[PDB]
């Protein structure tokens, strides 16, 4: 099972 | 001297409905072209994008920017007041600590005037746009919205995987699996439940159930949902106000 | 002998609605001219008082003057079992420890007898009346219970202002506030929907929504609320079985 | 191979729907005349037993028999994934690890695919039938179902009596006392809602209430319900499927 | 604010 | 008031 990534990899 | 009155009240609330469950305090950015906001949730994770949308209102004057702090369940007790349906006109002054929500009824006198607090964030702004997308795909929103609460049931994580000419949402838990497949379509005398798919090629994402749970709430806006995803980006999900939208923006499962 | 037969089950299960959640235990004293009962509730700030009205059974037998300690939910738990619509006849006899409640159906043989354990209060039997109130007035009971619901979200106190053609309830708290204005008028063809207001002198009376949130549950008696107010006086609101009543007396907020 | 494929996804939804409250976990024996399941609940006093039933399927293909250990918890997640109406094919095969729940629309793709991971019980496999029964009696399944529900407020026991020409449910407790009496009856224009009775010796049997409020739940599967009675036997409650059965199996209370 | 008065007061 | 017997006595 993939972790949840958070938004802030693309800012 | 904001005076952005909505041909009907339930549009307002129907907006704000699709928000309060992620996002509570959210700035407002009123210009003269509309309105726009953006809200970040505590995880970081899911950004929503709103933009109404001059077309959407009776009539809206709004002589200079003006930037409305509210909270949104405070806001949600005063929609719950609109008397369906009521026209519903929101006040505000140049420099404002409150704002007005005046229903009035189209007999009257059968006038409601409320007053809300502001708070003061404290915010990003943050406009950044737009993306390149591997593939875009539109179906019914209380069809997502089905498949969406259906398989969370199963599982914490949705897959959604775009072959060619497949759409393709699986989950996977202890439980047991599930998997629903839509292939495009359309039918000419119901184009309101057509499927449509664009692919420049194939995507395989895994998402928080948690949060598409959330996303499924914009399903009172539209009866369609957009929806584009790729590879090594946020998704995109959009539901389409007529004219202006609410947006999604998800943060994906790697590794 | 008491025979007190309901045309409509679901009317005598109506009333007790608009009892039982600000009292809990009271007498009903049967006479020959229907059922008067009264009941104060613990703060001693809503005084509850039905009148029944020979008129609004199908039938009403009282031989004497019988007095039956209720617990409402008890009697609620009863009033459940109208397989709607049937008819229902209270009887009792002169000297009771219990209450027969039957249900019969218009097609029988399918008929229910329930019996009821009565307790014994206790009471005041408080038979005091009438007042001079400054301004009555009525509205639609369903637009009332809107108005207090809504405004309830806001503020434990609801204000209620009378000047001349104008009734204005006003709700203040954290949040912000709100203003519900409404003025006199008849439609003719929509005799029902009308605002009737009656002003000898204006009013600026504050009310505890908690109590506010019990009254407005005679909505399903009458379609018409009627309210009269007194500047030193309890708040007079009631609701008109045909014929008979429910009122409910409210002691405001002073200082 | 096992193809047991519904006409209606809600049929299986609502057979389901009649067991999951009083038995969790329970094999279903499919064989090639249809599928027989039967569970005992904890406390050793209700048996269910199922019995469909090749013409309540479109299609049933079962080449060997095979038995299916599922909790009905899982299953009910599974089956509320049925888009109403839509088809639904059990597919399984002769040695399985998981039953296959496949959703087809009429106009698809729209193809919904779910897996269930199998447990194995464990169980009796109680084949035992059929005893002589002192008085049998058919009435409405939601005429009983409201009857039950009812008296259930007043008691934790339920009272069965059938004397010449009547049914008479009864209950007591501290509240007070109910009483439901029917008589057989036809009505030529509407022989549904009609009460059949069948009587060979008077019958005065005592029922937990907590039994048949879960017993009364197979009413979305008929429209009536029969139910057989004996001085020392079970009481046997039956909702028929066209064609096949649910049946519920009680021990009364003695001494 | 004013404070809730009973029905004391009128009987 | 009866005590609530098991389907025991009927296998």
């Amino acid at each position: 099972k993939p972790k949840q990534a958070t938004l802030a990899r693309f800012f | 001297m904001l005076e952005a009155k909505f041909e009907e009240a339930s549009l307002f609330k129907r907006i704000i409905d699709g928000f309060k469950d992620c996002v509570q305090l959210v700035n407002f950015q009123c210009k003269e072209d509309g309105i726009i906001a953006q809200a970040v949730d505590d995880s970081r994770v899911l950004l929503v994008s709103l933009e109404i949308g001059v077309e959407a209102f009776q009539e809206y004057r709004c002589d200079h920017p003006v930037t409305l702090g509210m909270d949104l369940t405070s806001l949600s007790k005063i929609l719950r007041c609109g008397n369906n349906t009521d026209t519903l006109t929101l006040i505000a002054d140049n420099t404002p600590d409150s704002i007005i929500l005046l229903f009035e009824d189209t007999k009257k006198d059968r006038i409601a005037e409320y007053s809300l607090k502001l708070m003061d964030i404290d915010a990003d702004f943050l406009k950044i746009e737009e993306l390149q997308y591997d593939s875009t795909l539109s179906l019914p929103s209380s069809e997502f919205s089905k498949i969406v609460r259906d398989l969370s049931q199963l599982s914490d994580s949705i897959n959604i995987m775009i072959t060619k000419e497949t759409i393709k949402f699986v989950a996977d838990g202890d439980i047991g699996s599930g998997s629903v497949i839509i292939k495009p379509f359309v039918d000419m005398e119901h184009p309101e439940t057509s499927i449509k798919l664009e692919m420049d090629q194939p995507v395989d994402l895994t998402f928080g159930a948690k949060y598409l749970l959330d996303i499924i709430k914009g399903s009172s806006l539209s009866d369609r949902v957009g929806i584009r995803l790729s590879s090594e980006a946020p998704a995109l999900f959009q539901f389409d106000l007529k004219s202006g939208f609410l947006q999604f923006f998800l943060a994906p499962k790697f590794n």
